[PDB]
C-alpha cells in the first residue's frame, strides 16, 4: 500500500555537472537539473508502483535504519530486454546488468546472457549518535547519456523531521559504461521477520557560485521568476538597484488574411454546360475561352461527371493555375466511346472524328 | 490491423461502480513492447487521460482521480478492463481504450497515444 | 483591423496590422511605398479603401528592481508597447523566455515609455531612483512594501522675492570638501 | 550639441528577421552581438548622462516673482510665457519651431504606420526592420 | 545581396534548399553583420564628439551663466556680462 | 486540469494558412517533452497527424506541418479543404503530474 | 568557430588535409583578425576617452592645486580654496 | 617540474610548466578550469 500526496521541493536537487574545478566563480551551466520550487511527488509505505524514468530522476527518502534495498532498472522489467539492478546488501553493492525474470516480492530468477557484475563499498552510509532521532535523509541523482550511468549522492544529515529548505550538493560516486537502455524504475523492500520522494528532471539554465575550495554555496535560475532571470542573465548572485535590460518581447501574428481582387470574371464553361444544341463528334464544336477566371466549381455543380480523368494536370489542381488560353470541344457521344476519347487511343473515333494528341495538357467531361 | 472493442453499460445510477472492458483483435495484449490505457472525455471539454497499464500489473495513473480508478488486464482473454467508483453527475463522459506509450526505445515523455476505439457514450441519471 | 494579423494583399506579403485610412489615393493608385522603400497602405481590392501597415509587435522588456539585499520584488517594463497588446498576446508563445507573466500587480499603467506591469502609479514628487524613461521614476517604498511609479520632481521648489529694495547677505559661513574622481 | 537620439539596436532583429536557421547561423558566429548591445546600451546612458549634466546645474527650482520688473530691463522674450501652454519662452518657441525632427521619438509612431496611407517614413521604415529609438530621460517640457 | 543571390532572406530560404542556401545566408549574414558594426563605430565617434561638445556646453553654463567669466572670448566677443540659456532639441543655445 | 493552453476557436478560407498554437507552463512541460496533435472528427475518435513536433505517420497529409521551440508548440496547414474542420487536440507529458495531458481542443471552421 | 569544423586549431590541422582545411584555417583567420580589429578599435575609443579626461585631470591639478581658480562650479562646487591630490589606481582623487 | 614540458595528462594535452600545489581539490574532482575556461590544474593520475 502506498500514497501519492504531493509536496514543494523547495530549491534542492544541484550537483557538480563535471568535474573541473573552480574556485570564487559564477560559472554558468545548461544541464539536467530539477527545477526550483516544483512538486515531488511524496510516496509511502506500509504495491512499490512502477515510476517512469525520462531524462533521469531526483530520489530522496528518510527511514529510521533500513526499509529499502535497491532499485531495478531497465524496459519491460523481464526475459526479453535488458535490465539493471542496484540492491544494496549489508556491505556491498550488487550493481549488474541481466534479464531478470520476475519476482513479485530472492529477487530475480534469471541470469541467461548477462554479465557486468560491479561490486564496491556499500551506498547507504547509517551513522547515529547513539539515538535514533538521527535520521539522515539520502538523495540520489540518476541519468542515462549515451549509456554510461551515473550516480550522485550525499546523505545529509538535517534529522528529516521536514523536507529541508537548506542547500546541498550532490557529489558523485559511481560512473559506468551499462550501455543499455532505461525508461522505468521501481524500487525493492526489505523484510526483518515520511519516504520515498521522487522528482523529475528537465533541462534547464542554472548559475552556481562555487565556493573557494570547489564545494557550492548557492544557485539560482533563469526560468523561475524575473528577478532569477536578470540574475542569470546578469552574471552575478547580487544585483544593485537599478534598471536592466533582459531580452526583447515579440508578438507573432495571430491569424493569416489573404484578399485577391473582387474579380468575378465567370468564363462562358456555363454557357457550354447549360447548352442544349451540343454538336456530334464528326463536328467538334470548339469554343474559345479567354479573358475569365476559370472557376471549376460551375463546372462540378451543373454536371453529374461518370469520367473527370487528367493527363497534364491534377484534377484538384485546377484553382491554383493561371492558363495562356482553354479551349471546350463539346460533343455528344456513346459510353464505350467516352473511354475511347484518350490521348494515344484508337478506334472509329478516335481516328476518324475526334483524335486526342499524345501530348494533352487539359481534362475530359462526361455526364450522361 | 490493431481494433480495440470495448464495451460496457451505457447507463449506470449514481454512486456505485462504474466498469467497462476493451478487446483486442488482430494483437496481442501480452505485447511487452507497447502499454495500455483509457481516456475519458466529457462533451464540450477536452481529452482526459484517466490511466494507462501494462499487462504485468504496474499501472500508470493520474492522482486526480486516485481513490476511485482501479484497471486490471489479463492476457488470457485478451481483455483491457477498467473500473470506476464512486461516479458522480461530473462522470459523464466518453470512454476510449488506447495504446500507446512504447517501452523498448521511447521515454515516457515522447510516448504518443497511437491506437484508439470507438468510444462508449456512458452516462449517469436518476 | 487592429490585430497583428499576416497580410498576403494582391501578391504583397508581409506580416502587419491595419485600420482605416484618411488620404487621398489617386484613382489609379494601388499600393503604397517611401523614401526609403518600404511598403506602407494597399489598397483594399474588394473594397477600394485604404489600409496600412506596421511592424508586428517590436519592444524590448526590462526589469527594474532594488537592490536584492532590499527585497526580491520586481516590477517588469515591456518599452514602447502599448499594453492590452502585452496582456491579450500573453497566451500562445514561448513561456520561458520572452516573459509570461500574469498581470496582476496594478498592471498595465501605460506610460509614455511602455508600461510597468507590477507597479502602482502616484502622485508625488520624490527624487528619481531609478529612472525609466520619459519623465517616470521607480522607487521601493514602504506603503507594507511596494514599487510605485511616479513623475520626477526637479528639486524642492523655491523662490525669492525680488525686491526693489531687498538685499540678504549671508552672516556665517563653512568650509566643506567634496570628491572628485578621475 | 547636448546629445543625439538614443538607438537601441538588436542584433537578432536586424540581421535575421524571424528565421530560426538565420538565428541559428548567427549563434554560430559566436556573441558577435551582445558587446553591440553593450555600446549601444553605453552611449544611451552617455547621453542621459550629458543633458543631466549640461542642464541640472541647480538642486532648488526657483522661479521668478509674480511681477516682472527688473529696473526697466525688459526679458519677457526669455522668461516663461504662462499663456503658452507649454510655459516656454518666445525664444524657444522659435527655436522649436525652425527645427524640424523626422524622428521625434516620443510619438510610439504604433498605431499610425497602420493608419498612414502616405510614405511609410524613416521611422515607421526603421521599425520595419528591427530598428528602435528611446524616449530621453528628461521629457522636452522638464528641461524647459 | 553582397553577392548572394538575393537580398531577400524569406526570399532565398524558400526557394533553395538549406544545405546549399546557408553559404547564401552565411555571406548575407556576414555583410550585414560587417556593416552593423560600422554602423556602431561611427555612432561611437558620434557619441565621443558630442559628449566633448556637451563637456564644453556644461562648462560654457557653469561659467557664464552663473557667475561672470574673465576669460576673454570665452562667453561671447568681447568682455562679458551675463548668459541666459535656451533650450533647444538636441541641443542648448545661449544669449551671451 | 489543463496545463496546455489553446485557442478556443479558429477558422480561415479553403486553400489558406492557418495556424494552431499550444503552449505549457514553464515548471511543468519542459525543453525536453515533445508535443503531439490530435484531429477528432465529430463522433469519431481522434486520429495522430503529427508525431515528435516534425514527424507523421504514414496516410497523414504532407499539408500538416507542425513545429515546437522551447515550450511553445504550433501547426501549420497550406491548401485548407472542408474535410478538414475538425476538432484538434494537442497533449504532451507533465512532469509534475507524472502523466500525459491534453489541450482544450480548438475549432477549426472552413469559411 | 566562426562557421567552420572546429575552434580549435590543433584540432583541425591534424584532422583534414592541408589543401582543403586551408579554407577552414583561412576562415578562421578571417574571423579572428576581424575580432582584433574591432577589439584594437575598441581600444583607441577608449584611449581617446581616457586621453580628454586625463587632460581635464592635468588642467585641474595645474589650476586648482597649484593657485586658487576663480572659475567658478571648476574646482568644487562653490567658492574654491584648496585642492589637495591623492593616488588611486589608474586614476586620481581630489579633496575640494 | 618547474621546466617547459609538454603534458598529455589522462587525455588531456597541452603546453606548460608544472610545479606543487596547496589548495583543496575536492577527493572527486580531478581536473582545473576558470571563469573564462581555460585548464589550470590537473590531479596526479598516480600521484594524487
Ligand atoms: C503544486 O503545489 C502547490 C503548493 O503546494 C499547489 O498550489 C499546486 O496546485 C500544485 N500543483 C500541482 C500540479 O500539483
Ligand atoms: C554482499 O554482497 C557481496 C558480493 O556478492 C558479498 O561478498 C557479501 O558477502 C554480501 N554480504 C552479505 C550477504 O551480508
Ligand atoms: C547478450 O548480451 C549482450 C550484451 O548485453 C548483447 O550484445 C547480446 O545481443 C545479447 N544476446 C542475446 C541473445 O540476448
Ligand atoms: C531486525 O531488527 C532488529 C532490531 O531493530 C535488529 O537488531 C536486526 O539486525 C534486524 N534484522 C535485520 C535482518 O535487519
Ligand atoms: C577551505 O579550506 C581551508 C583550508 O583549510 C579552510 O580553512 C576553509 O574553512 C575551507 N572552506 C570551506 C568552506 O570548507
Ligand atoms: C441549365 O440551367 C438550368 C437553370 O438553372 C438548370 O435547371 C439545369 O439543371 C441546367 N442544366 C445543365 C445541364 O447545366
Ligand atoms: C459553338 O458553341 C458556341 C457557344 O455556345 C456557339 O455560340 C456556337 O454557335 C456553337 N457552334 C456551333 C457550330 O454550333
Ligand atoms: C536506445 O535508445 C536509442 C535512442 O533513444 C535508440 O537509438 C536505440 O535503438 C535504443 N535501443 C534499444 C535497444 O531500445
Ligand atoms: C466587391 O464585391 C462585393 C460582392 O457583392 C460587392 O458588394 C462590392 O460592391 C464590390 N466592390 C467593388 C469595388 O467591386
Ligand atoms: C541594502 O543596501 C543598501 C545600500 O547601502 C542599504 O541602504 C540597505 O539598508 C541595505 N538593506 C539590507 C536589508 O541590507
Ligand atoms: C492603446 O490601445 C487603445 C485601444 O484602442 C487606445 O485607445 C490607446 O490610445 C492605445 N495607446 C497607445 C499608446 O497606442
Ligand atoms: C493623480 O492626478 C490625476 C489628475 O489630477 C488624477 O486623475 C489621479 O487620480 C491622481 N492619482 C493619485 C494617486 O493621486
Ligand atoms: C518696484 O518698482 C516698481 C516700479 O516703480 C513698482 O511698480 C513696484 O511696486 C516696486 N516694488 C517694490 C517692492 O518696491
Ligand atoms: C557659524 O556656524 C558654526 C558651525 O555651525 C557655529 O559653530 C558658529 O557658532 C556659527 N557662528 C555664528 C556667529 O552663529
Ligand atoms: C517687452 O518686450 C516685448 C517685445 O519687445 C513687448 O511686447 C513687451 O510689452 C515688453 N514688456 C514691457 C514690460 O515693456
Ligand atoms: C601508484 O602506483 C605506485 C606503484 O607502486 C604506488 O607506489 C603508489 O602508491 C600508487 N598510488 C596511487 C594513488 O595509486
Amino acid at each position: 500500500t502506498t500514497t501519492q500526496s504531493y509536496t514543494n521541493s523547495f530549491t534542492r536537487g544541484v550537483y557538480y555537472p563535471d568535474k573541473v574545478f573552480r574556485s570564487s566563480v559564477l560559472h554558468l551551466t545548461q544541464d539536467l537539473f530539477l527545477p526550483f520550487f516544483s512538486n515531488v511527488t511524496w510516496f509511502h509505505a506500509i504495491d512499490n508502483p512502477v515510476l517512469p524514468f525520462n531524462d533521469g530522476v531526483y530520489f530522496a527518502s528518510t527511514e529510521k535504519s533500513n526499509i529499502i534495498r535497491g532499485w531495478i532498472f531497465g524496459t519491460t522489467l523481464d526475459s526479453k530486454t535488458q535490465s539493471l539492478l542496484i540492491v544494496n546488501n549489508a556491505t556491498n553493492v550488487f550493481i549488474k546488468v541481466c534479464e531478470f525474470q520476475f519476482c513479485n516480492d530472492g529477487v530475480y530468477s534469471s541470469a541467461n546472457n548477462c554479465t557486468f557484475e560491479y561490486v564496491s563499498q556499500p551506498f547507504l552510509m547509517d551513522l547515529e549518535g547513539k539515538q535514533g532521532n538521527f535520521k539522515n535523509l539520502r538523495e540520489f541523482v540518476f541519468k542515462n547519456i549515451d549509456g554510461y550511468f551515473k550516480i550522485y549522492s550525499k546523505h545529509t544529515p538535517i534529522i528529516g523531521r521536514d523536507f529541508p529548505q537548506g542547500f546541498s550538493a550532490l557529489e558523485p560516486l559511481v560512473d559506468l559504461p551499462i550501455g543499455i537502455n532505461i525508461t522505468r524504475f521501481q524500487t525493492l523492500l526489505a523484510l526483518n521477520r515520511a519516504d520515498y520522494y521522487v522528482g523529475y528532471l528537465q533541462p534547464r539554465t542554472f548559475l552556481l557560485k562555487y565556493n573557494e575550495n570547489g564545494t557550492i554555496t548557492d544557485a539560482v535560475d533563469c526560468a523561475l521568476d524575473p528577478l532569477s532571470e536578470t540574475k542569470c542573465t546578469l552574471k552575478s548572485f547580487t544585483v544593485e538597484k537599478g534598471i536592466y535590460q533582459t531580452s526583447n518581447f515579440r508578438v507573432q501574428p495571430t491569424e493569416s488574411i489573404v484578399r485577391f481582387p473582387n474579380v468575378t470574371n465567370l468564363c462562358p464553361f456555363h454557357e457550354v454546360f447549360n447548352a442544349t444544341r451540343f454538336a456530334s463528334v464528326y463536328a467538334w464544336n470548339r469554343t474559345r475561352i479567354s479573358n475569365c477566371v476559370a472557376d471549376y466549381s460551375v463546372l462540378y455543380n451543373f454536371a453529374p461527371f461518370f469520367a473527370f480523368k487528367c493527363y497534364g494536370v491534377s484534377p484538384t489542381k485546377l484553382n491554383d493555375l493561371c492558363f495562356t488560353n482553354v479551349y471546350a470541344d463539346s460533343f455528344v457521344i456513346k459510353g464505350n466511346e467516352v473511354s475511347q476519347i484518350a490521348p494515344g487511343q484508337t478506334g472509329n473515333i478516335a481516328d476518324y472524328n475526334y483524335k486526342l494528341p499524345d501530348d494533352f495538357t487539359g481534362c475530359v467531361i462526361a455526364w450522361n | 490491423q490493431l481494433q480495440l472493442q470495448e464495451s460496457g453499460p451505457g447507463l449506470v445510477k449514481p454512486s456505485e461502480t462504474l466498469s467497462l472492458t476493451c478487446t483486442v483483435s488482430n494483437g496481442s495484449i501480452s505485447s511487452s513492447t507497447f502499454y495500455w490505457g483509457w481516456v475519458r472525455q466529457p462533451p464540450g471539454r477536452g481529452l482526459e487521460w484517466i490511466g494507462s497499464i501494462y499487462y504485468s500489473g504496474s499501472t500508470y495513473q493520474n492522482p486526480s482521480l486516485k481513490s476511485r480508478a482501479i484497471i486490471s488486464v489479463d492476457t488470457s482473454k485478451n481483455q483491457l478492463s477498467l473500473k470506476l467508483t464512486s461516479v458522480t453527475a461530473a462522470d459523464t463522459a466518453v470512454y476510449y481504450c488506447a495504446r500507446h506509450w512504447d517501452v523498448v526505445v521511447l521515454a515516457a515523455a515522447r510516448s504518443w497515444f497511437d491506437t484508439w476505439g470507438q468510444g462508449t457514450l456512458v452516462t449517469v441519471s436518476s | 483591423k487592429n490585430k497583428c494579423v499576416n497580410f498576403n494583399f494582391n501578391g504583397l506579403t508581409g506580416t502587419g496590422v491595419l485600420t482605416k485610412s484618411n488620404k487621398k489615393f489617386l484613382p489609379f493608385q494601388q499600393f503604397g511605398r517611401d523614401i526609403v522603400d518600404t511598403t506602407d497602405a494597399v489598397r483594399d481590392p474588394q473594397t477600394l479603401e485604404i489600409l496600412d501597415i506596421t511592424p508586428c509587435s517590436f519592444g524590448g522588456v526590462s526589469v527594474i528592481t532594488p537592490g536584492t539585499n532590499t527585497s526580491n520584488q520586481v516590477a517588469v517594463l515591456y518599452q514602447g508597447v502599448n499594453c492590452t497588446e502585452v496582456s491579450v498576446a500573453i497566451h500562445a508563445d514561448q513561456l520561458t523566455p520572452t516573459w509570461r507573466v500574469y498581470s496582476t500587480g496594478s498592471n498595465v499603467f501605460q506610460t509614455r515609455a511602455g508600461c510597468l506591469i507590477g507597479a502602482e502609479y502616484v502622485n508625488n514628487s520624490y527624487e528619481c531612483d531609478i529612472p525609466i524613461g520619459a519623465g517616470i521614476c521607480a522607487s521601493y517604498q514602504t506603503q507594507s512594501q511596494s514599487i510605485i511609479a511616479y513623475t520626477m520632481s526637479l528639486g524642492a521648489e523655491n523662490s525669492v522675492a525680488y525686491s526693489n529694495n531687498s538685499i540678504a547677505i549671508p552672516t556665517n559661513f563653512t568650509i566643506s570638501v567634496t570628491t572628485e574622481i578621475l | 550639441p547636448v546629445s543625439m537620439t538614443k538607438t537601441s539596436v538588436d542584433c537578432t532583429m536586424y540581421i535575421c528577421g524571424d528565421s530560426t536557421e538565420c538565428s541559428n547561423l548567427l549563434l554560430q558566429y559566436g556573441s558577435f552581438c551582445t558587446q553591440l548591445k553593450r555600446a549601444l546600451t553605453g552611449i544611451a546612458v552617455e547621453q542621459d548622462k550629458n543633458t543631466q549634466e549640461v542642464f541640472a546645474q541647480v538642486k532648488q527650482i526657483y522661479k521668478t516673482p509674480p511681477i516682472k520688473y527688473f529696473g526697466g530691463f525688459n526679458f519677457s522674450q526669455i522668461l516663461p510665457d504662462p499663456s503658452k501652454p507649454s510655459k516656454r519662452s518666445p525664444i524657444e518657441d522659435l527655436l522649436f519651431n525652425k527645427v524640424t525632427l523626422a524622428d521625434a521619438g516620443f510619438i510610439k509612431q504604433y498605431g499610425d504606420c497602420l493608419g498612414d496611407i502616405a510614405a511609410r517614413d524613416l521611422i515607421c521604415a526603421q521599425k520595419f526592420n528591427g530598428l528602435t529609438v528611446l524616449p530621453p530621460l528628461l521629457t522636452d517640457e522638464m528641461i524647459a | 545581396k553582397f553577392g548572394a543571390i538575393s537580398s531577400v532572406l524569406n526570399d532565398i530560404l524558400s526557394r533553395l534548399d538549406p544545405p546549399e542556401a546557408e553559404v547564401q545566408i552565411d555571406r548575407l549574414i556576414t555583410g550585414r553583420l560587417q556593416s552593423l558594426q560600422t554602423y556602431v563605430t561611427q555612432q561611437l565617434i558620434r557619441a565621443a564628439e558630442i559628449r566633448a561638445s556637451a563637456n564644453l556646453a556644461a562648462t560654457k553654463m557653469s561659467e557664464c551663466v552663473l557667475g561672470q567669466s574673465k576669460r576673454v572670448d570665452f562667453c561671447g566677443k568681447g568682455y562679458h556680462l551675463m548668459s541666459f540659456p535656451q533650450s533647444a532639441p538636441h541641443g542648448v543655445v545661449f544669449l551671451h | 486540469q489543463s496545463v496546455l493552453t489553446q485557442p478556443p476557436s479558429v477558422s480561415g478560407a479553403p486553400g489558406q494558412r492557418v495556424t494552431i498554437s499550444c503552449t505549457g507552463s514553464s515548471p511543468n512541460i519542459g525543453a525536453r517533452n515533445d508535443v503531439h496533435w490530435y484531429q477528432q472528427l465529430p463522433g469519431a475518435a481522434p486520429k495522430l497527424l503529427i508525431y515528435g513536433n516534425s514527424n507523421r505517420p504514414s496516410g497523414v497529409p504532407d499539408r500538416f506541418s507542425g513545429s515546437k521551440s522551447g515550450t511553445s508548440a504550433s501547426l501549420a496547414i497550406t491548401g485548407l479543404q472542408a474535410e478538414d474542420e475538425a476538432e484538434y487536440y494537442c497533449q504532451s507529458y507533465d512532469s509534475s503530474l507524472s502523466g500525459w495531458v491534453f489541450g482544450g481542443g480548438t475549432k477549426l471552421t472552413v469559411l
